RNA sequence: GGAGUCGGCAAACAGACUUUGAUCCGGAGAUCUCUGAAUGGGGGAACCCACCUAGGAUAACCUAGGUAUCUUGUACUGAAUCCAUAGGUGCAAGAGGCGAACCAGGGGAACUGAAACAUCUAAGUACCCUGAGGAAAAGAAAUCAACCGAGAUUCCCUUAGUAGUGGCGAGCGAACGGGGAUUAGCCCUUAAGCUUCAUUGAUUUUAGCGGAACGCUCUGGAAAGUGCGGCCAUAGUGGGUGAUAGCCCCGUACGCGAAAGGAUCUUUGAAGUGAAAUCGAGUAGGACGGAGCACGAGAAACUUUGUCUGAACAUGGGGGGACCAUCCUCCAAGGCUAAAUACUACUGACUGACCGAUAGUGAACCAGUACCGUGAGGGAAAGGCGAAAAGAACCCCGGAG
RNA sequence: AACCCACUCCCGUUGAAAAGGUAGGGGAUGACUUGUGGAUCGGAGUGAAAGGCUAAUCAAGCUCGGAGAUAGCUGGUUCUC
RNA sequence: AGUUGAGAAGCUUGCUGGAGGUAUCAGAAGUGCGAAUGCUGACAUGAGUAACGACAAUGGGUGUGAAAAACACCCACGCCGAAAGACCAAGGGUUCCUGCGCAACGUUAAUCGACGCAGGGUUAGUCGGUUCCUAAGGCGAGGCUGAAAAGCGUAGUCGAU
């Protein structure tokens, strides 16, 4: 996921790539926690993805 | 505190030298008493905390000069 | 409550033998919360991610282990804890 | 024997305390007497 | 840009084993390479049960200080120093000696 | 830019990232918890409890904004009291706190010296407090000289430890006149100058790019060293590479470079300010008590003012060290003004007949730390394997030490 | 008796303790004892008054500055001919 | 170790060490230590000497263990019992429980521990706070005073015992 294909999307579109990320994570905190999870970069993989979609829904405002 | 309102006059200090010339610190204060001017033009009594000099400063100038350069420089009296 | 403090209440399950003979025992799950969660917020959570019917919550602070090195004191984090107690009959998956 | 330190974390506070030193001016200059000298604690 | 890249063709001035040839395998930083095939060593492991299974004597290569070594320029079959030829549109390496570019 | 990377103590083991340009460096932006001037109200700093407006949820809330005080201005409003004054609300603009020093002011010691000690000194120092700026202050003669002249202020060297002053003790200490650094004046019949904008040009700063010339031989674990012969120079006593390198690496002389920010100096337009209105009156002068002038009442002039008084209007007024006459020289009681000058907590470059771990900062090391004290406060000790971890596989004694 | 106090002897004095212990001793419904919070301080406070107490410091606390005060007084002052 | 000068001192070599030293003549000094009840570290003598912290008190058997007067269990003795038992408040801060340990800490040994490492453990409408109210006292819009800092205090709002 790129900041290029963000710009692509609208208001509408980019607050349940939010919602969908946020969910995502959920998953992995609670995989975590159980010891059931080999994919260790997932975690900051999707922080930053949070992070991105949040900019670029305020450089819209 | 005590400073004359009209021509800001305020404590200043000195020595007290005696017959043996023995030097102490004192202060000079301003004579400044507590009294109510007319305004002719007001229609009312107005009181400051003036010194004696400044009491002879609104016999040349009169109130309505003298209050009128007070509310130049805000102080409120 | 918005749609974003739903995923960021509960921090996983705790895992000890305490918690395991509850769950069997007596239908009653541990959890790792957020420092700042509340009994209602946290009911809730549970209720809209995991399915289930929660009927009471008690909670708890825990403090931080302090632990000595070389380089003087030092101690880990203060975390919160709570005890979400469901129907007699159903569980929580994970 | 009763000795001089007698502990009591109400009255350490309103004593030594950061919203004691606050209140006076000479309570602040102490207080950036000790930002300046670099301590950890500043405060009691 | 690096004088000395990965997976170049090099030869070892000054060392133990100066006159021999490799592959750069690696450049480590505080100016350092591994040269595949010279400067090895030995080095023993306790084999702890725990954490794992070790074994005995593993055969591994040494690093060497960047300045120790050369490209090997061949069409000489000699040592030679690089440059970074004025570019047309990209800075391209080439041989002090023979003006040409490196390969 | 151009191949590695996921910060260090601090290593291992996993998951990964990328030539479809990563890590890294610089410009602009976004996010920015709680506390702290802390500012919605409290408070034991990092905590507790709210109200109003807009939108959204239906349950026991959410998101986003406002709610301190004071000063100035402005609109509304309105007591004793008829009018209106005090007061009360609502909007705007501003301040508040921190910082090593420099600056201008308010308050202001004592030890000490005098071989005792009061006047005197130390000293208007230490300290406390207030205000402003990158500098500040002062500045355009009611100034000096001496019958000849000079020409605003500030700083440096002399005059000179001189004339004075001084329980004439200990001590304090000028000016006139010369030599320099800087060069500038302008207004109250409204000006120079300074700010804030918007333009015309140039230069610097925040990252970077290229950057020349050595081989053979002997010892040695390892050549940069020995020996022989070369090359480069606007680059030859830099750093380190396995021992001592102009030619091995990073550099060095010398040239090139900025999407975008900052700063400086120039043009040229606008607005504000300078600004006090109209040449200066409770002012000059005077008496009493102090302070400053190098000058401690002394023949004691001059400035300043706590108390009390008090002129003239250019045929007029101030000064020329008591005072008088004559001469000379200036025009106070309204303003603005750059440079030469002071300092460095902070940033960069270079240097040292400076230190080399009981030294140099208290601190080369996780130091204002450990520790000591209720507190203010005081305050340590502690560097080095090796070129490279190649940091000792395996066997034996011993408690799986 | 609890509680508050400290009259005597011995022990201890490098102590178990920088003011104690064992035996006896005084008051024990009051001018009593005590917990918590608060107020007064350095030429100042407080004192049923001993110049006593104000953090094991008191004929003027502690701390940082003037400050390397001053010391006609003690001590010390480093290789050779 | 040998040698040379009248002396401060110089010179040559064996062993260790493993990378720097400075002739001669000049120039600069943080330039020479046994003393200062000197300062900082290290190490002696006293000396294997005093002491091992209430004079309630211990004796066997068994187990574990490299090893047991001291650890665990059993049988039997003693001591407190208006405490040497149990519980709140202050104060402390993980000392609480379990597994693995014994270098240092424990005035002896230790298999034991308030010691080392790692995991776990504290659940409230009714208990104690917070929230409501005030005492002593504090702060204090305006205000009154005061060279400046600031002092006092009204409305007000903090402050439990
Ligand atoms: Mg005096
Ligand atoms: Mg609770
Ligand atoms: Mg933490
Ligand atoms: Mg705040
Ligand atoms: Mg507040
Ligand atoms: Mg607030
Ligand atoms: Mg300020
Ligand atoms: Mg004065
Ligand atoms: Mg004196
Ligand atoms: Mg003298
Ligand atoms: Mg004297
Ligand atoms: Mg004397
Ligand atoms: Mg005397
Ligand atoms: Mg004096
Ligand atoms: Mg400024
Ligand atoms: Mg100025
Ligand atoms: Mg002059
Ligand atoms: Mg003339
Ligand atoms: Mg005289
Ligand atoms: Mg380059
Ligand atoms: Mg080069
Ligand atoms: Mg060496
Ligand atoms: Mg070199
Ligand atoms: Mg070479
Ligand atoms: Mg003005
Ligand atoms: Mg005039
Ligand atoms: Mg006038
Ligand atoms: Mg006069
Ligand atoms: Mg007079
Ligand atoms: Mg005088
Ligand atoms: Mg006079
Ligand atoms: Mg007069
Ligand atoms: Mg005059
Ligand atoms: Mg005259
Ligand atoms: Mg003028
Ligand atoms: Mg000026
Ligand atoms: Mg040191
Ligand atoms: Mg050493
Ligand atoms: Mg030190
Ligand atoms: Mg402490
Ligand atoms: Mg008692
Ligand atoms: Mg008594
Ligand atoms: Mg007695
Ligand atoms: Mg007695
Ligand atoms: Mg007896
Ligand atoms: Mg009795
Ligand atoms: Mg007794
Ligand atoms: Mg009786
Ligand atoms: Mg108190
Ligand atoms: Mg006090
Ligand atoms: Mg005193
Ligand atoms: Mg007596
Ligand atoms: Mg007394
Ligand atoms: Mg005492
Ligand atoms: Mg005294
Ligand atoms: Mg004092
Ligand atoms: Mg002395
Ligand atoms: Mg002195
Ligand atoms: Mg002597
Ligand atoms: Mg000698
Ligand atoms: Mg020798
Ligand atoms: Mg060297
Ligand atoms: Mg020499
Ligand atoms: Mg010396
Ligand atoms: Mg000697
Ligand atoms: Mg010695
Ligand atoms: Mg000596
Ligand atoms: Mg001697
Ligand atoms: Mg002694
Ligand atoms: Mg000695
Ligand atoms: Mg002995
Ligand atoms: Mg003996
Ligand atoms: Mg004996
Ligand atoms: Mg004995
Ligand atoms: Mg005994
Ligand atoms: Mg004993
Ligand atoms: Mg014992
Ligand atoms: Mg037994
Ligand atoms: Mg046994
Ligand atoms: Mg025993
Ligand atoms: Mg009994
Ligand atoms: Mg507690
Ligand atoms: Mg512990
Ligand atoms: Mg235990
Ligand atoms: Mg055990
Ligand atoms: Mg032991
Ligand atoms: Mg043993
Ligand atoms: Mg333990
Ligand atoms: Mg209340
Ligand atoms: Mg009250
Ligand atoms: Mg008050
Ligand atoms: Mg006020
Ligand atoms: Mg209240
Ligand atoms: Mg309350
Ligand atoms: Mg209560």
């Amino acid at each position: 996921m790129k900041a290029n294909e963000l710009r692509e999307k609208s208001v509408e579109q980019l607050n349940e790539q939010l919602l969908g990320l946020l969910r995502d994570q959920f998953n992995l905190r609670m995989q975590k926690a159980t010891g059931q999870l080999g994919q260790s970069h997932l975690l900051s993989q999707v922080k930053r993805d949070i992070a991105r979609v949040k900019t670029v829904l305020n450089q819209q405002a | 505190s005590r400073v004359c309102q009209v021509t800001g006059k305020g404590p200043v200090t000195g020595n007290n030298i005696s017959h043996a010339h023995n030097k102490t610190r004192r202060r000079f204060l301003p004579n400044l008493q507590h009294h109510r001017f007319w305004v002719e033009s007001e229609k009312r009594f107005v009181r400051l905390r003036v010194s004696a000099k400044g009491m002879r400063i609104i016999d040349k100038r009169g109130i309505e000069a003298v209050l009128a350069d007070l509310r130049a420089r805000g102080e409120k009296f | 409550m918005n749609q974003e403090r739903v995923f960021k209440v509960l921090l996983g399950p705790h895992i000890s033998e305490k918690a395991t003979g509850l769950a069997d025992g007596k239908s009653q799950f541990v959890f790792k919360v957020a420092t700042d969660a509340t009994k209602l917020e946290i009911k809730k959570a549970v209720e809209s991610l995991f399915s289930v019917k929660v009927q009471r919550v008690t909670t708890l602070n825990v403090k931080g282990k302090t632990k000595r090195t070389a380089r003087g004191l030092g101690k880990r984090n203060d975390w919160k804890k709570a005890y979400i107690a469901l129907q007699p009959g159903q569980d929580l998956d994970f | 024997m009763k000795r001089t330190f007698q502990p009591s974390t109400l009255k350490r506070a309103r004593v030594h305390g950061f919203r004691a030193r606050m209140a006076t001016k000479n309570g602040r200059q102490v207080l950036s007497r000790r930002r300046a000298k670099g301590r950890k604690r500043l405060t009691v | 840009m690096q004088k000395i890249r990965r997976d170049d063709e090099v030869i070892v001035i000054a060392g133990k084993d100066k006159g021999k040839r490799g592959k750069v395998l690696k450049v480590l930083a505080d100016d350092r390479l591994v040269v595949g095939g010279v400067n090895l060593i030995k080095r023993h492991t306790k084999p702890n049960p725990m954490l794992g299974q070790q074994g005995g004597i593993v055969e591994k290569e040494a690093p060497l200080h960047v300045s120790n070594v050369a490209i090997f320029n061949t069409e000489t079959s000699k040592a030679d120093r690089v440059g970074f030829k004025v570019e047309d549109g990209k800075k391209i390496r080439v041989f002090k000696s023979t003006q040409k570019p490196v390969q």
